[PDB]
Parts: C-alpha cells; sequence; structure tokens
C-alpha cells in the first residue's frame, strides 16, 4: 500500500516550540488589532470630550502594546525556527540513513538526480512549510478573520461593505491562477528551450564551425530567443495588471467607507473616530487575505516536496541480510552460479540467463564479451549488490543470501567501471579497505597500481588534497588510485571491471603483472571487451547477449565460441 | 540574499553610459514613464491628505452635502494612480525585455565569432550560468528596480515636504522614527549576513557529502563505510542544526522589528496628535493624515537600501557582459582563399604549439602527405595526435613553423574554404537533438531526402535507422542518449561523408561498440576514406596495416615514420607499442 509511514513524527519531538510560535503571533496580532481602536479612543473619547488624560494614558498604552506586540512576533520567529531546523535536521538524518541502506535496485526507482534534490532541496522546503505554518500562517488568517470581528464590533452595518469588497479580490486571486500557472510554465518552457541552444553550441561548436553553420545557428537562436521575450511579455502582463487593480479595489474600498460611513455619522449612529479606525481595520483584512493568497500558491508546490520524501521513507531496501545469517571469518575464494537469470526490470527480457560455471580459489578469470553482454551485471552478483531473479550464487559453495553482507563483502573487493573517489586525503582514500594500514603498506598497493610516483610528485604527496568528486585527477589515476584502494583491502576475491580504460597500454600491462604477483592466493576477474588482455588470464569466460557462450582457452575457445571469433574478427 | 562584499567595478560610469545607449532609441518613451511614475507618486502622497481634510470639511463641520464632491475627488483620483501604474507597468514590460533580447542576440553571435579556445579553457556549466545570470540579473534593475527606486524617493520625499506644511511639530515627531529605523536595520542587517554566510557555509558542506556520497553509493557499501559516512554526515548535521536556527532567526527579526517601529508610530502620532488637537494647534483630520504617512519611513527606507544595491551589483553583470561583447572574434586575412579545386595535400614544418604557452605539447613537428594516401598518427596519450586535428582545423594557430594544404599556409587562407575543404569525425563527435535527417544534413544544406537515403546507405546506417521509431524523422533527444554509441558513431560518419571533404581526417573509437556494428563501422570507414586523403587516428589493427604512411608520435614528437612491415621490423618503438599490445601471437 505504498507505506505509513509520515513526517509528522519529525516535529513532535519538538512540540511545545511549535505551540509558542503561534502562541506568541496571536500575542502581536492582537497588539496589532488594539491600535487602531485605541486611535478612535483618544479622538472619540479624549479629544471630543476634552480630557488630556485619556489622550496621554491611551498613548503611553498605546506604546506599551507596540512593544509587547514586538516581543509577540519575535518569540514567534524564534521558535518557529527552532522547530523547522531541528525538523529538517531530523528529516534529513532519517533521509540519508535510508539512501545508505539502498541496494542498487533501489537506486534504479528514483534516479540518482532525484535523490539528491530530495535529500537536499525537498528538505528546505518542508523545512520553510514548517517554518511557515508557525508564523504567517498563524498570522494573516487571523488579522483576516480579527479584523472582520473588529470592523463588525464597531459598526455591523458598514461590515456589509466587506461582503462587496472580499469576493471580486478572491475571484481575481482564482482567475490569476487559472490563467496565469500555465503562461508561467509556458515561460519555463522557453527558458529552458534557450539552454539547449546555448549548451549545444558550447557542446558541439567544433562540429558547428567546422560545418560552417554558425550562420544556421544564429537564426535558429533567435526563434527560441523570441520565444522567450513573447512567452514572458504575456505571463508577466497578466501580472502587471492584477497589481494595480488589486490597489484600486482596496482603494474603493476606502470610498466605500468613507462614504456609506458618512451616512452612519450624519444619523448619528458613528462616531468619528470609529472611521478613523475602519479604515485602517479595513486595509489589514484586504492585504492579510492577499498574504493568505500567496500562501496557498506556494503549500501546493510544497506538497510535492512531502511525497517525493515521503517515497524515500516508505522504500525497503532490495537487499536483506538474514536473521541468522552466516559469519565469514575467511574465504577461499571460490564462485560459483547455477542456473543464474537475471532482469533490472519486469519489462525487459533476461540481462542474464542459464549463466552456469564456476571458479576454484586463487584462480585468475577473464570476462569476455561485446558490449551489453552482461559482465558488469553477472560481476555485481558476487559481491551482493544484486539479486538473481532465478538460480542462485555461491561463495565458497555457500548461498551468498545466507551468509553476512559486511563479511561477504568485506573479503570481497572491487574495481567498479566508473571511478569514484571521495573528499579529503589520497591516503584516506587508499584506506578505505584497511584503517589500520600502515604507510608501507599503501605504498606497496600504490607502486602495483602504478601510481605511487605520481603522488610522490604530488607538492603534498599522499596527503595531497582529493576533491569532493575527485575531479581534479582525470580518469588515469583515479582509476589508478582505487586499483590502489582495492589492493589495499587485501581481498580473497577481486574483481576489475574495465579498469584500464584511461591508462596506456605499456602501464595496463605492468599492473596485471604486478597483481599476478602481489594477489598470491587471489581469486581474480578481469572483465574486459578486448581479446588482448583476456589473454592475461589462465582461463577466458565468454559472454555473449547475456549468455555463457565458451568457458576455456584462446585455442579452445577459438574453435568453439563462435562468439569468440566474432569478436577476434572484429579486432583483427 | 545578503551580499557577500561590494563587487568592484572599473569606470561604472563607461558602462553605464554604454549601457544607456541601448535606452536612447528608446528615450521618449523612458522620460513618459519616469513622469507617470512621478504625477502617480504625488497623488497617492495626496491620498492621505484629502482623506483628512475629508475628515476636516465634511465629517466634522457636518456638512455632506460636500462628501459627495470629495468622494468623487478621490475616484478619480484613485483611478488615475492605478492607471498609471499599469501603464508604467507595462509600458516597461515591453521595453525591458526589448532590451534583454538584444543583449542575448550579441552574446550568441559573439559565441560562434570567439575562438574555440574560451570553451576550451573554462568549464561549460559556469560560463553559462554566469552570464545569464548577469543578463537576468541586469533584466531586473532595468525592467522594474530602477522605476521603484524612483518611485519610492519621489513619494518619501513628498510626503516629507507635505508633512512639513501641514506641521513641522507633529512632522518631526513622525520621522523620530526614521532613526530608529536605519539603526535597527543595520544591527539586524550584519547578523543576518553573518549567520546566512556561516549556515551556506556548514549546508554547502554537508550538501556535498550527500551528493558524492549517493552518486557513489555502491563504492561506499562495497566498503561497509555506512557506519563511517553515517557518523560523517552526522557531526556536520548536528551543526548545521544549531547554525542554521541562528540563520533563520536574525532573517525573520526585520519584519516584526519594522512592524514595532510602525506602530510606535502611530502610538506617537495619536498621543501627540491627539494632544495638539486638544490644544486647537492642529486639526483632527490633520492626524488621520499623519497616520497615513506613519508606515512611508520603516519598509520603504530599506527598500531604497536594497534597490540600491541591486543596482551596482546589476552594474557589475553589466560591465562582465560588455567585456564579453570586446573579446577579439577570429577574422579572415584579405588575401587567404578560395582553395582552388585540388586533391589535397599536407605538410607540417618545424610546427610548434603548446595550450598553455608555458608546457610545450608538440615539438618540431615536420611531416609531409601525399593526395590519396591514408597516414595513421599512433602514440600513447601525452603525445599530440589529439593536439593535431584542432591546428589542422585552425581551432588554433601555431606558435612556431607552419602548416599548408595544397601548397598555401594554413593561417593565409580563410577558415570558412578550409573547413569546407577538410572534414572531421572525432571519438567525441555531437549529435545535435533533433532528427537524424537534420542531423544528417548538418554538413551539405540543401541536400534532398533522397540523396541522403542512397548516401546513409552506402556507410552501413540506412538499416537501423529505419528499423528506429518513426524512421529518419525520429527525433534524438538529450543529443542520441536513445541510441548505442556505435549506431551514433555510424551517423557521425555518414554525416562526414556528406561534406565530401577533399581532406578527412577522422578518430574513430572502439572501445564500446558491439562486434556487429564494428563491421559496419570499419567498412563505412574505408567507403569514407576512398577517393580522398584520410588522417586517420589509430585503433584499428586493420588501418595501420593499410596505410600508406604511419607517423608514430611520442612526447609531442615524431619519433618514427613508415610503413607498418617497415616500422615492425626496425625493431623500433612502433615495435615496442605494437608487440606491447598485440603480442598476442604467442598463443600461436
Ligand atoms: N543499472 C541498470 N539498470 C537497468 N539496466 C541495466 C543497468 N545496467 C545495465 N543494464 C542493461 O543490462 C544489460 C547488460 O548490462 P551490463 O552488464 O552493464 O553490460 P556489459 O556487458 O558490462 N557492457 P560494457 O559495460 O560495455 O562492457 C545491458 O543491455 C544494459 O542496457
Ligand atoms: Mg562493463
Amino acid at each position: 500500500g505504498g507505506g505509513s509511514k509520515t513526517l509528522a513524527r519529525y516535529l513532535k519531538p519538538y512540540w511545545i516550540f511549535a505551540v509558542l510560535a503561534p502562541l506568541f503571533m496571536v500575542v502581536e496580532v492582537i497588539c496589532d488589532l488594539s491600535q487602531p481602536t485605541l486611535l478612535a479612543r483618544i479622538v472619540d473619547e479624549g479629544i471630543a470630550r476634552g480630557d488630556f488624560s485619556l489622550v496621554l494614558k491611551t498613548g503611553i498604552l498605546m506604546l506599551i502594546v507596540a512593544l509587547i506586540g514586538a516581543v509577540g512576533g519575535i518569540g514567534c520567529t524564534v521558535f518557529a525556527s527552532y522547530a523547522s531546523q531541528n525538523f529538517g535536521a531530523d528529516l534529513r538524518r532519517d533521509l540519508f540513513r535510508k539512501v545508505l541502506s539502498f541496494s542498487i535496485s533501489n537506486v534504479n526507482r528514483f534516479h540518482t538526480s532525484s535523490l539528491i534534490t530530495r535529500l537536499t532541496n525537498d528538505v528546505t522546503q518542508l523545512q520553510n512549510l514548517v517554518m511557515m505554518l508557525l508564523r504567517i500562517v498563524v498570522r494573516a488568517p487571523l488579522l483576516f478573520v480579527g479584523g472582520i470581528v473588529m470592523a463588525v464590533s464597531i459598526n455591523v452595518k458598514l461590515s456589509s461593505v466587506l461582503i462587496f469588497l472580499i469576493p471580486p479580490i478572491v475571484l481575481l486571486f482564482v482567475w490569476l491562477t487559472k490563467k496565469g500557472n500555465p503562461l508561467f510554465r509556458k515561460i519555463q518552457e522557453s527558458t529552458d528551450e534557450v539552454n539547449r541552444v546555448v549548451r549545444e553550441n558550447l557542446l558541439g561548436v567544433r562540429v558547428v564551425r567546422a560545418f560552417r553553420r554558425e550562420e544556421y545557428e544564429n537564426e535558429n537562436f533567435r526563434k527560441a530567443n523570441e520565444s522567450l521575450r513573447r512567452s514572458i511579455i504575456s505571463a508577466f502582463s497578466l501580472i502587471v495588471f492584477a497589481l494595480p487593480l488589486f490597489i484600486f479595489i482596496v482603494n474603493m474600498g476606502m470610498i466605500a467607507v468613507l462614504w456609506f460611513g458618512g451616512v452612519l455619522v450624519r444619523n448619528n449612529q458613528m462616531e468619528i473616530g470609529s472611521i478613523m479606525a475602519y479604515t485602517n481595520y479595513l486595509m489589514q483584512i484586504m492585504f492579510s487575505l492577499m498574504m493568505i493568497g500567496n500562501i496557498l500558491n506556494f503549500i501546493v508546490r510544497a506538497s510535492a516536496s512531502a511525497k517525493r520524501v515521503l517515497e524515500v521513507l516508505n522504500e525497503k531496501p532490495a537487499i536483506e541480510e538474514a536473521d541468522n545469517a552466516l559469519a565469514l571469518p575467511n574465504v577461499e575464494g571460490s564462485v560459483s552460479f547455477e542456473n543464474v537469470e537475471f532482469r533490472y526490470f519486469e519489462n525487459t527480457d533476461p540481462v542474464l540467463s542459464g549463466v552456469n560455471f564456476s571458479v576454484k580459489p586463487g584462480s585468475l578469470v577473464a570476462v569476455l564479451g561485446e558490449t551489453g553482454s552482461g559482465k558488469s551485471t553477472l560481476m555485481n552478483l558476487i559481491p551482493r549488490l544484486i539479486d538473481p531473479e532465478r538460480g542462485r550464487v555461491e561463495v565458497d559453495e555457500l548461498d551468498v543470501r545466507t551468509v553476512k553482507l559486511k563479511d561477504l563483502r568485506g573479503h570481497i573487493s572491487a574495481v567498479p567501471q566508473e571511478t569514484v573517489l571521495f573528499s579529503g586525503t589520497i591516503k584516506e582514500n587508499l584506506k578505505w579497505g584497511r584503517e589500520d594500514a600502515t604507510d608501507d603498506e599503501i605504498v606497496e598497493a600504490a607502486k602495483i597500481a602504478q601510481i605511487h610516483d605520481f603522488i610522490i610528485s604530488l607538492p603534498e604527496g599522499y596527503d595531497s588534497r582529493v576533491e569532493r568528486g575527485g575531479r581534479n585527477f582525470s580518469g588515469g589515476q583515479k582509476q589508478r588510485l582505487s586499483i590502489a584502494r582495492a589492493l589495499v583491502k587485501k581481498p580473497k576475491v577481486l574483481i576489475l571491471d574495465d579498469c584500464t580504460s584511461s591508462v596506456d597500454p605499456i602501464t595496463e600491462k605492468r599492473i596485471l603483472d604486478g597483481l599476478k604477483r602481489y594477489t598470491k592466493g587471489c581469486t581474480t576477474f578481469i572483465i574486459t571487451q578486448k581479446i588482448p588482455t583476456a589473454l592475461l588470464a589462465d582461463k577466458i569466460l565468454v559472454l555473449h547477449e547475456g549468455k555463457v557462450a565458451g568457458f576455456g582457452t584462446h585455442k579452445e575457445l577459438l574453435e568453439h565460441c563462435k562468439p569468440y571469433r566474432e569478436i577476434y574478427e572484429s579486432q583483427f | 540574499g545578503p551580499i557577500l562584499e561590494k563587487p568592484a567595478l572599473k569606470n561604472p560610469t563607461a558602462t553605464l553610459r554604454r549601457l544607456l545607449g541601448y535606452l536612447r532609441p528608446h528615450t521618449f518613451t523612458l522620460i513618459m514613464v519616469f513622469v507617470f511614475v512621478t504625477v502617480s507618486s504625488i497623488l497617492g502622497v495626496l491620498s492621505p491628505y484629502l482623506i483628512g481634510k475629508t475628515i476636516d470639511v465634511v465629517f466634522v463641520p457636518r456638512r455632506f452635502d460636500l462628501l459627495p464632491r470629495y468622494m468623487l475627488i478621490l475616484g478619480t483620483i484613485y483611478a488615475l494612480t492605478s492607471l498609471l501604474f499599469w501603464l508604467q507597468g507595462k509600458i516597461m514590460l515591453t521595453l525591458s525585455q526589448d532590451v534583454v533580447f538584444r543583449l542575448r542576440k550579441e552574446l550568441f553571435e559573439k559565441l560562434q565569432r570567439v575562438p574555440v579556445g574560451f570553451f576550451d579553457r573554462t568549464p561549460h556549466g559556469d560560463i553559462i550560468s554566469r552570464v545569464i545570470n548577469d543578463v537576468d540579473n541586469i533584466n531586473n534593475v532595468l525592467g522594474n528596480s530602477i522605476i521603484q527606486f524612483f518611485s519610492g524617493i519621489v513619494t518619501l520625499a513628498g510626503a516629507v515636504i507635505m508633512m512639513f506644511r501641514v506641521n513641522v511639530i507633529l512632522s518631526l515627531v513622525t520621522l523620530s522614527i526614521v532613526p530608529l529605523t536605519v539603526l535597527i536595520t543595520q544591527i539586524v542587517s550584519s547578523q543576518t549576513r553573518k549567520y546566512f554566510y556561516e549556515n551556506q557555509r556548514v549546508l554547502g558542506q554537508l550538501n556535498g557529502i550527500i551528493e558524492e556520497d549517493i552518486s557513489g553509493l555502491t563504492v561506499i557499501k562495497l566498503f561497509t563505510r555506512e557506519e563511517k559516512e553515517m557518523e560523517k554526515f552526522d557531526r556536520v548535521n548536528e551543526s548545521l542544526r544549531k547554525v542554521g536556527t541562528k540563520a533563520q532567526i536574525f532573517s525573520g527579526v526585520l519584519p516584526p522589528l519594522m512592524n514595532m517601529v510602525n506602530n510606535l508610530g502611530f502610538a506617537l502620532i495619536s498621543g501627540f496628535g491627539g494632544w495638539l488637537a486638544l490644544k486647537d494647534i492642529i486639526t483632527v483630520g490633520t492626524i488621520a493624515t499623519f497616520i497615513g504617512y506613519s508606515r512611508q519611513f520603516t519598509r520603504p527606507l530599506n527598500e531604497l537600501s536594497n534597490q540600491f544595491n541591486m543596482i551596482q551589483m546589476a552594474l557589475a553583470s553589466a560591465e562582465r557582459i560588455f567585456e564579453i561583447l570586446d573579446l577579439e572574434e577570429e577574422k579572415d586575412d584579405p588575401d587567404a582563399v578560395e582553395l582552388r579545386e585540388v586533391r589535397g595535400e599536407i605538410e607540417f614544418k618545424n610546427v610548434w604549439f603548446s595550450y598553455d604557452k608555458k608546457k610545450p605539447v608538440l615539438k618540431d613537428i615536420t611531416f609531409h602527405i601525399k593526395p590519396g594516401q591514408k597516414v595513421a598518427l599512433v602514440g600513447p596519450t601525452g603525445s599530440g595526435k589529439t593536439t593535431i586535428v584542432n591546428l589542422l582545423m585552425r581551432f588554433y594557430d601555431v606558435d612556431r613553423g607552419q602548416i599548408l594544404v595544397d601548397g598555401i599556409d594554413i593561417r593565409k587562407i580563410k577558415r570558412s574554404s578550409l573547413r569546407s575543404s577538410i572534414g572531421i569525425v572525432l571519438q567525441d563527435t555531437i549529435l545535435f537533438s533533433t532528427t537524424v535527417k537534420e542531423n544528417l544534413k548538418y554538413g551539405n544544406p540543401g541536400a534532398t531526402d533522397e540523396e541522403i537515403k542512397e548516401a546513409a546507405k552506402l556507410t552501413h546506417s540506412d538499416h537501423f535507422i529505419k528499423h528506429l521509431p518513426e524512421g529518419y524523422e525520429t527525433v534524438l533527444t538529450d543529443n542520441g542518449e536513445d541510441l548505442s554509441q556505435g549506431q551514433r558513431q555510424l551517423l557521425a560518419i555518414t554525416r562526414a561523408f556528406l561534406a565530401n571533404p577533399k581532406i578527412l581526417i577522422l578518430d574513430e573509437a572502439t572501445s564500446n561498440v558491439d562486434t556487429k556494428t564494428e563491421k559496419s563501422i570499419q567498412a563505412a570507414m574505408w567507403k569514407l576514406m576512398e577517393g580522398k586523403t584520410s588522417i586517420i587516428i589509430a585503433h584499428r589493427l586493420n588501418t595501420i596495416k593499410n596505410a600508406d604512411l604511419i607517423i608514430v608520435l611520442r612526447d609531442g614528437e615524431i619519433v618514427e615514420m613508415g610503413k607498418h612491415d617497415e616500422l615492425i621490423q626496425k625493431r623500433g618503438f612502433y615495435y615496442e607499442l605494437f608487440t606491447s599490445q598485440y603480442g598476442l601471437v604467442v598463443e600461436k
């Protein structure tokens, strides 16, 4: 049914803050509704009756209410700040803790880009929404309702003028929202389009230039440039017509008050001061009503962040360690697949099917095949990142689903096809597999990884700074850096998924040769689409169209595997 | 949000004179708006007067025969106040947009005249955001900000001269709150800035931890880092909690405080207005008038302070845009081409180049190609086989030596003719989000849809193109993301084929193709290379064999040349590269 998780639980712990925030608001709104009445009191009971004490005392009394109102509005903002902040903190924490537990099949649902936004932006929106609920969401409506209340108390008959002023204002708001909404979205289409032309022109500039097509690209840009100008005038012309028309209605409101109020005073029903206090209340009711409008526009958008965040808090991890999972104090390096079949989504046919093969501890196997054969998928099964839809995967004749994930994952060591490093020092990155690893031990790994000399040339060296992304290092040394990181772990199984793409062929050969002597008693997979790299391994597993085509040696495979010959022909 | 530091600009008056140069063509319209803003801003200071006077003439003296005349004077004055707001509002709307529309036009046409170099030096994302931000930033000011600054200043002075003519003491009492405003506003504005930034700091860190850990989640799990990573998030998060509060507090106390001075004003005007009224010094309706000014100093003052800060900020933006519009364009010499009808012969003579003038990339490269001969550039990355394509396409100019085609210096030949006589496929060409037909037409505009079918048929593209949804008119959104890279390389080749350049330099990746397409690719290559000079990059085992000439580069120098058989038997570095790559023959 989706999930019963709710984000109201993150505010509860701070309810006290949530209740004082709006309580302090009323104290302000009252002190704000009080002012205009005390003014009518000065003129209709102080000036008209000529007693200075009245004016003097209610003047002093108006000052006190201004200050108390001040302590009000502040105490609100202060307390709502606390509530909304801890809200985001708590929300953000759980939200982060969820994502960390996600299998890759989970990240598959929410694309990785959306995950980021839900944990960064959406969290702030909600933080604001909670801030908003505790200040103006209390303010405006209380000024609106309290304002109307005061007017009615001052003179019921005159209040009928409200019944005429409110509907047209409300109607204006509705009309704008329903005519402007699609015209603002229309602007958003025209703006983005301008970017598509500016991005593509920067991207393929050499293409454009080389083809002498710049003239065509200006004509192509002008089209988007005009659309933007056009789409904006339309939308914003409505806006620039609304504001003035709003001010007019509230102004005519005044008219209606001085005119209709004028007769009431003539008929000796309504004092002159009460007329002054009415004109103020009249405005408070209106402007509040405008704020109420803006609130509604924000709420709907805010609601979308609630849904996205809730989806994440309601997603369940697709890989779970069983209750009595087996502890693996060691592993030998046996790796087997029994009738393994795998799809990423239900709609597509199998990415892997009828996968049967085994490997003895210490082996050095090369997994070879053209793009889209399932090589990476296949390898991602060993460390339980994904689970087989059909069949099982074993490590040391044990079903991986049966053993502790920290143990299993601890003994496996992969070098992912897309390299990623984290903020800090190079040495910190290299120790990700072993915290107690000695410096010499790291130099060993980095030397094998053909990267120790690059590091040693850095002004800071091993304590050199890794950018947040690992963006400062290119593909080569980033790639090599992780091989070093991979080896420092001291794995009993070592997966290398295209970990040479970004280095020179001369450097590559050295690393692999260094492995042979350093991967002593370590089962090793060399995933690659090239026969040259496959030949360095003792045996070659060949995948084609998601199935295992042949498992053996160049000689055997050349005669038996049509996919191998097909690959052979493509490269020679 | 809170500006970090006041922007450092250089001769803003000049950039102002220059920016105002875009305003000169529509001057009459501007004056009109300015007077509109003027009359309307005055009309609004008059309102609280009349109302107060209506209390003095109609209400108090009790003569309501006069009521309809005053209430008619408003119904007309108000009507105009908003009639003008709508005018000064819309008048600018088309004006402002018409200005930036020009700035955009100029900036874009500038983007295609400006040397490729600038695109390579700084990332695409940040040069676009910085430019579009300045362009928007100038839109705000030029369209809205400026007039509201002028409006508010006429309003401010107006209401003030008015107040003083009506009454001095009461005026001095109301303006008493001004110092309060300015002082409070300034103290709260420094804290709001301090913590805004302090919070922005801690937030950016926390945020970074989130972006990287989600993007590299797989690695994080592979290394069992959850506990460690959670703690990393925690310590930061718990400090965002504590700072984000302070940031959230100060940014939100100004409105209550500004309100407070608004009520302190109401009270004063009431307690002294009503006490001067009781001395017959002032009239009651006058109080109503002054009340209607008691909110004219708090916020409207700040809006003046902030609108000023937004205008400076906008100048800086303008200054940037102007400098970009002043970047020197690529221009051909008066005596360059056109290239005579030739088969195309290339030649390098002691050519020295380097993107970074400091570090050399090529060095004394000198060779000679013959019309029709396939050539192969081989070497380990860090050589210069890549930096060759650029120089030959004159994306950059050689620093030493010279290059020529058909015996004419590349720098003394119109880039227009050069680009038309030379073709180019790269390991990273770029398709445009359009119909495949349109993409393939990008080379030879005017080519019929029947000629393109045959042409695309000779390069093994026709098969999978019809096999697409919506055939040739298929839209390749997001630059061909919905295609296999192999199929793209094919399309890129088919495109390059239609430009039919006498000289054809190409770099065909082979890293992520299926064997099937792979054959289609190399087949299309040979049918693309025939009939013309081609300078290929070395990834194909079968092209460095048929190469009429192989030229091995290393550390930006030409170490060896000659045919394959010659180079392998020479025991040369070529042999080393080849045997350390195709030393698979040990199996056979
Ligand atoms: N995360 C994913 N979600 C959905 N489908 C995927 C994912 N990863 C891969 N695929 C698809 O599954 C098939 C096999 O994937 P994969 O194992 O990554 O290919 P591969 O053999 O490693 N190719 P290459 O990476 O070019 O050597 C391909 O058709 C992919 O399109
Ligand atoms: Mg792969």
